[PDB]
């Protein structure tokens, strides 16, 4: 077979679904190169989950995502939730434990909403 | 106005009219039932 | 509906009253649609067609 | 005779005693007194509009047995 | 023609008052509803049979 | 807490429907009842019939609030939400905050894209009891629907001959203490079911001294709403209006929330029949 | 053991080798089939159990109607077992005496559970997976077929985590989220 790990993101009504499989480090966003996800502002707020853990891990692994529904800024959210779900997941995988732990440490410091849903369910107050 | 007029007036029409006709039927079959229970009742002994 | 009525105001006379197509389905007769100056709308109680004649009896 | 209570008593004086070695009041009747009187008077109102067999059927019980019981019975 | 609904009542001064005498009636009264906020020897055989059921249901449970 | 509300729908509808089984069982019990305390004789059916002769002892021991209020109707004080429809306009925003305060223990709301089955499970999740969506017609409100929420019926109204406290007269400011109620002239089933919604949606146990009543006439399939405040003077009762008049009227009453849309349905107004405006509750 | 002939059949007119009378008609054995269950004495258990509720419903009975001791004891005892679950419907109070059937505390049992929920297939698999170890009831698993569930832990009886049975569920669904993982 081969080593394979999918995981899910979400905001508002955005979904986007993360395939990890280990290759040689390429990163798609529905049949593109990650380096046009496309509102060009938030194109950080992409990137931030590959540079906040440094390139080489994901030098060695092809992670491909699809995303949709919501609007921009909602699948921007959502694709990198994805990512960063994909890649600590994939290190508890077909890894070590303790890289896992590195990984979410580093992305739950940062942002914990690169790992857990963000949702603003409501109040009556 | 002339809805409130009309509407009322009908039902009170048919309302008054569905009881006479039962009060018609209902006394035909107390009279008459009567009689003919008689006439039956005196005929089945001769 | 259209061509029935000639005015808003003949509507306005006739309006709330009782309707029925062809079909037996019945309706009422509720609104004066202004805009166009015949029509009107009427709440039939199932979806009339557009093949279909509504009428109004009256002596 | 147009009574409904006495003449109940009557009926069911028989039970009380047997199964109570007064109480014939039917709110402070308690134990086997309270069943076997209840399926008297359950059987008496049906007896009156019922059909013979079914209001009353007999338990079953098999030949020896029986004639054996009616037999020490009548003795 | 005919209509297919009597049409909502208009509100005049005679409706108003006999609202009013309604309810000044049942205030004079005072019946008025409201939802009421709920609370919170025998024999010596029939306190024989009591005392073994009460056991008996005791080991059930 | 998800599975176990629905679970007790599924379970609460099956024992329902027992029950409507069993309505000619509890009659088949209460001839022998009496029969046996007054000497009768028994018809045939119950005569030949030995299942139910055999247990008449225990069904012998056996022997109004509404049944989806019955598990909480004098305990705990409800809890409302008055809610608007969606964009609402300043006239709608107005005559929501007042219905607020005409009952105790309601809790306004404005909704901006707060989509229905979240309005429905938030409140649902938090406990509120029950909610109430209004609707309007340029300024003019024309709906109100009123939902009972561990899984209970929804009351939809049709409202009417609108008045409102705040843009006719400042003579002052509402008492917002628990009032008392009246309920004239609710007499068929399906009216003493309306009375059941209203009067557990009001509050708790109100005090003999409480000089505001609110008063609810049913004439003629209309149910009309007044607020009043009075005094007893040593002659009779100066009686002071206060609160929105509108006439009130139910044109549905399905069975679930106000989410659902197929729940089953207790009761619809039916326009087009032959015989319609005959009668009432009709 | 010959279908024997008809002289000796008249002459041995009782006897049978399989089926006597105090066998009660096999209904222990047969109740056991039907719901897969393991153990005799299971089955003698929760006899003895529905042998307790009715003689307690029969003295119950015994005492008069107009009586708030046993209306209370009545009313109370129903609502004790039907929370439990071992009968339906709370409203005929004979059903103490009527309905109450070692065949009703069985269907309360764990596996009938799982297979009226559908986590299964069969009794039979329901069994077989809790043996295996798939099934919990809240935080804590169960292995003990034999396990009576409450009304209110039949919300909470589930599959376990990270099972390969739980997987499949999600896999086929096209839902399986490996940071779960599920």
């Amino acid at each position: 077979a081969v080593p394979s790990v999918q995981t899910f993101g979400k905001k508002k009504s955005a979904t986007a679904v993360a395939h990890v499989k280990a290759g040689k480090g390429l990163i798609k966003v529905n049949g593109s190169p990650i380096t046009l996800v496309e509102p060009e502002i938030l194109r950080f707020k992409v990137y931030e989950p590959l540079l906040l853990v440094g390139l080489d891990k994901f030098s060695n692994i092809d992670i491909r995502v699809r995303v949709t529904g919501g609007g921009h800024v909602s699948q921007v959210y959502a694709i990198r939730q994805a990512i960063a779900k994909g890649l600590v997941a994939y290190h508890q995988k077909y890894v070590d434990e303790q890289s896992k732990n590195e990984l979410k440490k580093a992305f739950t410091s940062y942002d914990r909403t690169l790992l857990i849903a963000d949702s603003r369910r409501p109040e009556p107050k | 106005f002339e809805a409130r007029q009309r509407i009322e007036e009908k039902n009170k029409e048919s309302s008054d009219y569905h009881a006479k006709m039962a009060h018609i039927v209902n006394t035909i079959n107390t009279e008459e039932g009567a009689e003919k229970n008689k006439y039956e009742r005196e005929r089945k002994l001769r | 509906i259209k061509d029935m009525f000639s005015s808003a105001m003949e509507v306005a006379r006739f309006e709330g009253a009782q309707i029925k197509t062809v079909s037996g389905i019945r309706g009422e007769i509720k609104r004066a649609l202004s805009k166009p100056e015949g029509h009107y709308r009427a709440a039939f109680e199932d979806k009339i067609l557009m093949s279909d004649i509504v009428i109004l009896r009256s002596w | 005779q147009n009574d409904l209570e006495l003449q109940q008593f009557l009926r069911e004086s028989h039970l009380l005693s047997a199964f109570n070695n007064i109480v014939y009041q039917d709110d402070q009747v308690i134990g086997k007194a309270r069943s076997r009187t209840l399926e008297m008077r359950l059987n008496r109102l049906s007896r009156v509009n019922g059909h013979q067999d079914k209001i009353n059927k007999l338990e079953k019980v098999p030949m020896h047995i029986r004639r054996g019981m009616i037999d020490k019975h009548v003795k | 023609f005919d209509r297919t609904a009597k049409p909502v009542p208009v509100i005049t001064s005679e409706v108003t008052e006999s609202l009013e005498d309604m309810i000044r009636r049942r205030i004079q009264d005072s019946n008025f509803d409201d939802l009421q906020r709920r609370t919170l020897a025998l024999s010596e055989e029939l306190q024989k049979a009591h005392s073994e059921i009460s056991e008996l249901y005791a080991n059930l449970v | 807490m998800l599975r176990r509300q629905a679970r007790e729908r599924r379970e609460y509808l099956y024992r329902k429907a027992q029950e409507l089984q069993d309505s000619q069982l509890q009659q088949k019990r209460q001839i022998i009842k009496q029969a046996l305390a007054q000497g009768k004789p028994l018809p045939k059916e119950l005569a030949e019939d030995e299942s139910l002769q055999k247990d008449f002892r225990y069904d012998q021991s056996l022997k109004q609030v509404d049944d989806e209020y019955a598990a909480t109707s004098g305990i705990m004080d409800p809890r409302i939400i008055v809610t608007t429809s969606r964009d609402p306009s300043t006239r709608l925003s107005q005559f929501a905050k007042e219905i607020k305060l005409l009952f105790p223990n309601a809790v306004r709301l404005n909704r901006g894209n707060y989509v229905m089955p979240n309005l429905v499970d938030a409140c649902k999740k938090s406990g509120t009891t029950d909610l109430v969506v209004l609707h309007e017609h340029r300024g003019v409100p024309t709906s109100l629907t009123i939902s009972h929420f561990p899984h209970g019926p929804t009351a939809q109204f049709s409202l009417h001959n609108v008045v409102m406290r705040h843009d006719i007269i400042n003579a002052g400011n509402q008492s917002e203490v628990n009032p008392h109620l009246i309920f004239d002239n609710f007499t068929t089933a399906l009216g003493k079911r309306v009375v059941c919604i209203l009067k557990h949606l009001f509050n708790a146990g109100p005090k003999k001294d409480s000089e505001r009543v609110i008063t609810f006439a049913n004439r003629g399939d209309f149910i009309s709403v007044r607020q009043h405040v009075y005094v007893r003077t040593r002659e009779g009762v100066e009686i002071a209006e206060v609160g929105p008049r509108f006439e009130m009227r139910l044109f549905e009453l399905r069975l679930g929330t106000l989410e659902n849309k197929d729940a089953d349905v207790e009761w619809q107004l039916r326009r087009f029949i032959r015989t319609a405006n005959k009668k009432d509750y009709l | 053991v010959r279908k024997l002939k008809h002289h000796e059949q008249k002459l041995l007119k009782k006897v049978d080798f399989l089926e006597w009378k105090q066998d009660q008609g096999h209904r222990d054995t047969q109740v056991m089939r039907t719901y897969h269950i393991q153990n005799r004495e299971d089955y003698h258990k929760y006899n003895r159990i529905c042998g307790d509720i009715r003689r307690l419903a029969n003295k119950l009975s015994l005492l008069p109607p107009t009586d708030p001791f046993r209306r209370k004891h009545e009313q109370l005892l129903l609502d004790k077992l039907y929370a439990m679950g071992v009968l339906t419907t709370k409203s005929k109070i004979s059903d103490l005496e009527n309905k109450v059937t070692v065949s009703a505390i069985c269907r309360r049992r764990l596996p009938v559970i799982m297979h009226r929920l559908k986590m299964a297939e069969t009794i039979q698999d329901a069994v077989k997976f809790i043996e295996q170890g798939h099934v919990r009831v809240g935080p804590n698993l169960i292995n003990d077929p034999a396990y009576l569930v409450t009304r209110n832990m039949e919300d909470y009886v589930t599959w376990v985590d990270n099972s390969k049975i739980k997987k499949t569920l999600l896999r086929y669904r096209n839902q399986i989220d490996d940071f779960d993982f599920s």
